[PDB]
């Protein structure tokens, strides 16, 4: 199955300033690929849909990028409620797979 | 008549005087019982309160056949509920209202729809609203869809607070049908249109609707084929007859041909003939339609043949009448069987049926039952054991079932052949090389074409199936056959019984060849239970691959045998053959496919497909067995298919969907023993959305993804024009997909599909490969050959192709057929009929642009259809004059030197010059003179002397113009002569080349002696030969045996036309016998073999010139020669 | 085609009043005409579907006759809900065709325009441009006349007018005019008048102002 | 219960094609015909063409051919049109019908309506028409605003965001040689209001999504 790979698994950032996510796949899944945001004790929420679209509601400082492979996700400013771990999604073939995971924290 | 008085435009509405609009009408459909749409008015149309409320009555028809009854009440039909009833239009059987404008008007409905079945008589009534009850009849096939309208108003009716309502009926069909399998007397001669349709600028008149209706049109004169009517079960037949007929028998006082069973019996009827079978219009009564329907019930599945005959007014002078016999076939499915061939097999009694439909209502899935047909008979039957046999031709998809009882309690010890099927699944092929030799002969047939066999016309077997048992017995090439001992003769002292012709059969079958089923063909589902659930029934069960890998149609049988306990025999008759070369599927191994349209490379992870109805869609995600590799017995890879299933259901994103929720009804087919691949059919849908359905493998731990794009417009694409460019294959002028005049299936977007083939010549050897074969029975009926002109004038006029037409758009040029002849001494040469080839001299006199064009096209099957390729050929100028001697002033531009008259023409050669050859118009080639030259009085092959290889004295020494090239390097001066030898007395038409018999008494005459002559040898090459268009020798066996047959009469009055058929015999004596006479090395093996070997010497002509010659003296004889010097 | 020869071309009328509607034809045509209501922004809409029936729905104070050459359509008597612009629409022939149409007036009463006019302002002088809007406020007639003076200069062609639709109300409807010259030669110019002309006035009103 | 409906109004350039979509929801579709009529504004009605459903054939008035298209589709029950090779004079309202059996066009749609000026969008300048500045006063003023230099169709004025609807005319647009449209609206208040009253206009122009409030004092 296709495997993401999600870097760096731990990324510290100050408050606000941007921090970028990256994400790499095993093959090309074009524009097929999400983003989820999760807070402790509370349920995961889709940010970036199509790779590169904003999801309704989504706050405008959460932006994704990429296309074929090497997919990035971009905070422009962090906040101080953005404590959290952030995870990528490929939606091209079953079985979808979903990324390590990586942590956010403030200084 | 009352049938036609239209002269009212009669301006009216649908609610006419009433205020109710279309909003609150009162729509309910006539009754359906048993295919009778009726919408009685009866109690209807009472004057009532809460009214009038307009009653509309809708008959939608989409069926063939259709019948339409409509009632209306008359006046007085109750007390004061039926007065001031009104009925529109008054003439209302045959006018109809139609609707233009916003407005409804009156027309005849004859006019809008074509083979309206009248009756005059209903109920012994007259047909009108003036009975109250209208009646008439659909006809099986529609073009466009019609609307009309019928009025029953009750308005004016009235009782005081109560009033009548207002009754209407709108029929409204739908196109549906093709066409009748039948005949069409037509008033008019037998004409062929041309290519193009542009000439259709006339209106759309009547006369072309009638032509387009039935599958066979018969015209008025010069007819030379009687008509040949078959049917299917469910399937619908009919008969236009002529204005004139007198009298016809071809309904009820009917007459079966099967002279083995019958009781000598006049007439019978077809209802009683066909259970459940009705016909239409009897008595022939219509205002302008004079035909009659036939249905036959779909439950039927016997086989039998049937005549009937025509008879026509004013005769021809008192009472000559020139009657027509017309042939009816309800039931042959692979009729050209060794059940009907062999006369050993003849005495024994059979029942010859065909697989029906199945029970479960599948449209493709046939079955044979032998639980009631292999019953011990009571003993007091004195006439035998009897077989059954089922005959069927399976396409791809279909499903064949075998049904067969092994109860010990009442059929002990039956045996199921062949015995192997239990355990090898092994059936009986057979051979089909009688049928290759006896179509050849007949019907034209060559043996590339193996894979479009039983479709050709089935006139071998009936009504002229004493002609094949003859020519079995006198030709002598089928004396050394395998199976000569069943076919041969039998004896007054020697005969056969029916236990002798059942121990023939016993033997028969345990002789012929066996072969696994599932090893003859691949991926074909084979599925055999030995014991049913029943504890009864033994069943055999298998499904036809979607596409079947043969070079020639496989054809078997297999069954149960019930000898040992007294009982019948059961035989089934199958057939497959190829029905499409390309699947659009996607390949995603490295092992490519030649039946697959898209292998994708393995950089490419994803492929893509439009499909449409009747395609078949491919899917293949792992290895396949070449022949180049060795077949060993390997686990199948742990191919990861999601779904696990890819078809049935499929993925529409995400969520899994059966395939039946997106296509009505799919036919899909899997591989038991595969994993992959998987195909889909696609049935008759109504999703016309654009949707996406897909499957996934994983190959190598890399997943590949096919997407399907499932369409269908409201329009279908107009044509699709495909241009090829030709390519040269040893000095010839060749074109990919040149085969495409075949048939092909009739699938949605392969109907209009159009080849071009762009031709540009600057060279000389200019062979332009055209393969167009001649108009003959079966598979190329209705080839035409046209041409039109580009440049330097466009001509708009569309002409056909000719030797005389090409020869005046580019003078002095030939068309030549492929000869690949090894000995000039045999009496028969090696000939490609099949194709012709185009020679163009070398002075091309300017840009000459013109296209030839066959249109195989018109040739339409129910699930096949014709070719049509174009041949776009462009000529680069050129001014080479080749140096030569104008005889005749015919040929005066072709030579630089005006030589005529001048019977002794010299000319003095270099190398690196051409030098062209020709007779005066009529006269006998003397030699070759290219290779076969006079020197010194001696024919001589200067060939050897030049040293000559596959130049152009080589190439073209048998063509009417015939060219040299002189070699750069000669051993010393060398003089040889060209003579043509002409008859002062009369002039010859020379259409063929002069045989050596005609050749040798010309040398004694001339004093030409051949003693130190040596052949070539050249091998595996060919040579161009000239024989006029289509070779008018090659005597067509059938027409002459329908004319021979047409002279006798064979029925006017109780003539028994059975007997007159039987007498009809050919002569032999019309046929040279073998046509491999001598002995034959036969080494000479190319390519495509051993080629039809016909006779090219015209020896009525050559004997008429070979007694001229003896007859003549010098004097009489003229010679004109070319004389040539090589220094 | 047929022509659709409707007549006249508007009616002033009040409430309760009678009025009577006129279609001719071309040539002599046997029924098959319509009559079509449609207000000011509505879509037409059919009220009589043949010589004299009428659709479901609509009122009993209609009335169609008339047959060949000459049809008529009789209003009794008119209610707030029956002023529009009618159509006669005739379908004998596939070629259908429809009439110049008939207006009907609310009301017949003469007032004389209230007349205002607007200097341009200083944020339009910035642009370049400079426009002079003269106002006649509620007048009847509708015919009314207005003209532009330019230090005591008649100016024509640079001009437009534009005219409301007629209120129930009070019988009003107003005319906006206006004078469209470049900044520049406003400048040139100091005195700007605009001159009414209707029948309910006995002299014409003049509104002038001085700035340039 | 049968009801039409057809699709919005569109602005094109000459030489260009607009479609104009018809549907029919209720009763039945195939077996009754849908014309259509076009009407320029502020004279007669015009006949362009007809179709039956059942029949691909449509027929078209006389002096109108190839331009207009008239099409039906009996799978989504719609009556599509296709005008091509617009022209000046073509501004007008379209309107479509369908004739409900008694041989006369009995429902009409909402209607569509077409411009093919050579202008493109803008948006339009607001302007004050102050109220006469004077001592004179006595209860009756004038005043307003200027809408100019706008294309196309149509620009919706308003006073006090829907107050004091007595006496404000708004006056139908006027097309300009440039090519641009322009109207004013002016409402009539008492003039001892200016001093303790303030009125502001709102102007709409979807067309150029322009929207601007202006305030009207006196000078």
């Amino acid at each position: 199955s296709i495997v993401m790979t999600q870097t760096p698994k731990f990324l510290l950032v100050p408050a606000g300033d941007r921090v970028t996510i990256t994400c790499k796949a095993s093959q090309s899944v074009n524009n097929d690929v999400t983003w989820y945001q999760q807070k402790p004790g509370q349920s995961p929420k889709l940010l970036i849909y199509y790779a590169s679209n904003r999801y309704t509601g989504v706050p405008d400082r959460f932006t994704g990028s990429g296309y074929g492979t090497d997919f990035t996700f971009t905070i422009s400013t962090v906040q101080a409620e953005d404590l959290a771990v952030y995870f990528c999604q490929q939606d091209y073939s079953s079985p979808l797979t979903f990324g390590a995971g990586t942590k956010l924290e403030l200084k | 008549d009352e049938l036609d008085k239209i002269d009212l435009s009669y301006e009216t509405t649908e609610s006419g005087d009433t205020a109710v609009s279309e909003d609150s009408y009162d729509k309910y459909a006539s009754n359906n019982t048993n295919k009778e749409y009726v919408c009685d008015f009866t109690d209807q149309l009472k004057p009532t309160e809460s009214g009038p409320k307009v009653k509309k009555c809708e008959v939608k028809v989409n069926e063939p056949l259709i019948k339409v009854k409509i009632i209306c009440p008359l006046k007085g039909s109750v007390e004061k509920l039926y007065d001031n009833i009104e009925y529109v239009p008054k003439k209302s059987p045959y006018v109809v209202l139609t609707k233009e404008e916003t407005k409804l008007k009156e027309k005849l409905l004859s006019k809008l729809i074509y083979g309206l079945l009248i009756s005059p008589t209903v109920n012994e009534k007259e047909n009108n609203f003036k009975e109250g009850v209208i009646e008439f009849t659909l006809p099986p096939v529609v073009h466009k869809a019609t609307v009309f309208y019928f009025i029953c108003d009750n308005s004016k009716t009235e009782d005081d607070n109560k009033k009548g309502n207002r009754g209407i009926v709108e029929v409204y069909v739908e196109p549906y049908g093709n066409k009748i399998n039948g005949c069409a007397f037509l008033d008019e001669d037998e004409e062929e249109e041309k290519y193009g349709n542009q000439i259709e600028e006339d209106e759309h008149n009547e006369k072309i609707k009638m032509k387009t209706f039935f599958t066979q049109n018969i015209y008025k004169k010069n007819n030379i084929y009687p008509c040949y009517m078959k049917l299917y079960s469910g399937d619908i037949g009919g008969i236009l007859f002529p204005k004139n007929i007198k009298s016809t028998t071809c309904f009820e006082e009917m007459i079966p041909y099967n002279k083995e069973i019958k009781w000598n019996k006049e007439n019978k009827s077809l209802g009683n003939l066909v259970n459940n079978s009705v016909v239409y219009n009897k008595e022939m009564n219509a205002k302008y339609f004079n035909v009659q329907y036939v249905h036959i019930p779909t439950s039927y599945k016997d086989t039998l043949n049937l005549f009937c005959s025509i008879i026509l007014k004013e005769e021809e002078s008192n009472l000559i009448s020139t009657s027509y016999l017309v042939y009816v076939s309800i039931n042959e499915e692979l009729n050209f069987s060794l059940f009907d061939f062999y006369e050993s097999f003849v005495p024994i009694k059979k029942t010859i049926q065909v697989a029906q439909k199945n029970v479960n209502n599948k449209e493709h899935d046939y079955t044979c039952d032998f639980t009631d047909k292999l019953d011990k008979t009571v003993p007091s039957t004195a006439n035998g054991k009897k077989l059954f046999i089922c005959r069927k031709h399976l396409k791809e998809f279909d499903t064949f079932t075998l049904k067969c009882n092994v109860n010990k309690t009442q059929y002990p010890n039956i045996e199921i052949f062949p015995k192997t099927l239990k355990d090898k699944k092994e059936v009986l092929k057979l051979d089909l090389d009688i049928q290759y030799q006896m179509f050849s002969k007949f019907f034209k047939f060559n043996t590339q074409n193996a894979k479009y066999l039983n479709l050709y016309p089935y006139y071998l077997i009936f009504p002229f199936n004493h002609i094949g048992k003859k020519e079995l017995k006198n030709n002598p090439t089928y004396k050394n056959h395998k199976d000569v001992k069943y076919f041969e003769q039998s004896s007054v002292l020697s005969p056969l019984s029916s236990a002798d012709s059942l121990g023939k059969l016993l033997n028969f079958l345990d002789t012929q060849e066996t072969v696994c089923l599932t090893e003859k063909i691949r991926y074909l589902n084979l599925s055999i239970n030995e014991l049913g659930s029943d504890n009864n029934t033994f069943s055999v069960t298998f499904q036809v691959p979607p596409y079947i890998d043969i070079k020639e149609p496989f054809y078997f049988m297999f069954g149960c045998n019930n000898n040992k306990g007294e009982g019948n025999i059961g035989i089934v008759e199958l057939l497959i053959s190829k029905q499409e070369e390309k699947i659009k599927g996607c390949n995603f191994h490295e092992s490519k496919l030649d039946y697959f349209n898209e292998n994708i490379s393995s950089d490419t992870h994803e492929c893509t497909l439009h499909a449409y109805e009747n395609d078949i869609i491919g899917f293949n995600c792992l290895e396949t067995t070449h022949p180049n590799e060795v077949e060993v017995e390997v686990e199948d890879a742990e191919i990861y298919l999601q779904p696990e299933n890819c078809f049935n259901n499929v993925y529409k994103g995400l969520n899994s969907v059966d395939i039946t929720t997106i296509l009505k009804n799919a036919q899909t087919y899997n591989i038991n023993n595969k994993k992959t691949p998987t195909f889909l059919k696609i049935p008759p849908y109504n999703l016309l959305e654009d949707v996406e359905i897909s499957c996934q493998c994983t190959i190598k731990q890399v997943v590949k993804k096919i997407k399907v794009i499932i369409t269908k417009n409201d329009t279908v694409l107009l044509k699709r024009e495909v241009q090829s460019e030709s390519t040269l294959d040893d000095k010839i002028y060749k074109c990919e997909h040149e085969n495409f005049i075949n048939p092909r299936v009739n699938k949605t977007f392969d109907e209009n599909v159009e080849y071009t083939c762009n031709i540009k010549i600057e060279n000389f050897f200019n062979y332009i490969q055209i393969f167009c074969p001649a108009k003959d029975l079966g598979i190329y009926k209705n080839i035409q050959m046209y041409y039109d002109i580009v440049k330097p004038t466009r001509v708009p006029q569309f002409k056909k192709f000719n030797n005389e037409e090409l020869h005046k758009l580019i003078p002095n040029s030939e068309m030549l057929h492929k000869t690949k002849e090894m000995l000039i001494l045999y009496n028969e040469e090696k000939v490609d009929l099949l194709h012709f080839y185009v020679f163009l001299p070398i002075y091309i006199k300017d840009i000459y642009e013109f296209n030839i064009v066959c249109d195989n096209s018109k040739t339409m099957w129910k699930n096949q259809l014709g070719g049509k390729v174009i041949y776009h050929i462009t000529v680069s100028k050129r001014e080479q004059k080749v140096k030569g001697c104008s005889f005749d002033n015919e040929h005066a531009h072709m030579f630089s030197y005006n030589k005529t008259n001048v019977k002794n023409c010299i000319i003095d050669a270099k190398p690196k010059d051409l030098i062209g050859f020709v007779c005066p118009s009529g006269t006998l080639k003397l030699t070759n003179c290219f290779k076969d030259a006079i020197v010194h009085t001696n024919l001589t092959n200067i060939n050897g002397i030049l040293y000559l290889k596959n130049n152009l004295a080589n190439f073209t020494y048998k063509h009417q113009f015939n060219y040299m090239e002189i070699p750069a390097l000669m051993d010393n001066d060398i003089s040889f002569k060209c003579i043509c030898v002409d008859l002062k007395k009369k002039k010859y038409n020379v259409k063929s080349p002069l045989g050596p018999k005609v050749l040798r008494a010309l040398y004694k005459k001339l004093n030409i002696k051949f003693d130190n002559y040596v052949t070539g040898t050249d091998q595996n090459k060919y040579l161009m030969t000239y024989m006029d268009l289509h070779l008018s020798h090659k005597r067509n066996y059938l027409k002459e045996l329908f004319h021979d047959l047409g002279k006798k009469k064979p029925a006017d009055t109780d003539a028994n036309p059975e007997s007159i058929i039987e007498s009809l015999s050919i002569n032999e004596s019309n046929e040279s016998g073998p046509f491999p006479t001598g002995d034959v090395d036969a080494e000479h093996l190319i390519l495509e073999g051993y080629d039809t070997w016909e006779s090219l010497y015209d020896e009525q002509l050559e004997e008429v010139i070979y007694n001229d010659i003896e007859s003549l003296e010098l004097k009489d004889i003229e010679q004109y020669v070319l004389q040539v010097n090589l220094k | 085609d047929i022509v659709m020869t409707q007549s006249p071309a508007s009616l002033a009328l009040s409430l309760g009043e009678r009025a009577t509607l006129y279609c001719r034809a071309s040539h002599s045509i046997s029924s098959w005409l319509a009559w079509y209501q449609q207000k000011p922004g509505k879509a037409p809409k059919l009220l009589i579907y043949k010589a004299s029936t009428l659709e479901s729905g609509v009122p009993s104070r209609f009335s169609g006759s008339g047959s060949g050459t000459e049809f008529t359509l009789t209003i009794s008597s008119l209610q707030p809900d029956d002023f529009a612009t009618y159509y006669c629409q005739q379908y004998k022939s596939y070629p259908w065709t429809f009439g110049q149409g008939t207006k009907l007036e609310i009301k017949r009463t003469v007032a004389a325009p209230s007349v205002f006019i607007f200097p341009p302002s200083d944020e339009q002088l910035k642009s370049g441009t400079a426009s002079v809007v003269c106002l006649l406020n509620n007048f009847y007639p509708r015919e009314a006349k207005v003209q532009w003076k330019v230090d005591n200069a008649l100016q024509s062609g640079n001009s437009q007018e534009s005219v409301t639709e007629q209120d129930s109300k009070d019988s009003t409807y107003s005319l906006s005019s206006t004078l469209t010259l470049s900044k520049a030669d406003y400048e040139k110019h100091k005195v700007y008048a605009c001159e009414v002309t209707h029948q309910g006035l006995s002299s014409p009103v003049t509104k002038s102002f001085n700035r340039g | 219960q049968v009801q039409l409906v057809q699709s919005g109004a569109e602005v094109k350039k000459p030489g260009s094609s607009v479609k104009v979509s018809c549907k029919v929801s209720g009763g039945t579709f195939n077996t009754y015909a849908i014309i259509w009529v076009r009407q320029a504004p502020g004279q007669g009605l015009e006949w362009m063409g007809a179709i039956i459903p059942f029949q691909d054939r449509g027929q078209y008035a006389q002096k109108f051919q190839g331009r207009v298209t008239i099409t039906a589709d009996k799978s989504t029950s719609t009556a599509y049109m296709e005008l091509s090779s617009l022209r000046s004079e073509d501004t007008a309202v379209y309107y479509c019908a369908k004739e409900s059996g008694r041989a006369v066009a009995d429902r009409w749609g909402q209607g569509t309506l077409v411009t093919v000026s050579s202008a493109s969008t803008k948006g339009p300048s607001v302007f004050p028409l102050a109220p006469s500045s004077k001592s004179t006063s006595g209860g009756t003023a004038a005043l307003g605003c200027l809408v100019k230099d706008y294309f196309p169709e149509p620009v919706t004025v308003s006073w006090n965001s829907g107050a004091l609807t007595s006496g404000v005319h708004t006056f139908p647009a006027v097309l300009q040689s440039s090519g641009l449209y322009s109207l004013s609206s002016v409402v009539t208040v008492p003039s001892s209001s200016l001093g303790t009253q303030t009125y502001i206009c709102n102007v709409n122009h979807k067309p150029s999504n322009t929207k601007v409030d202006k305030k009207v004092e006196p000078k």
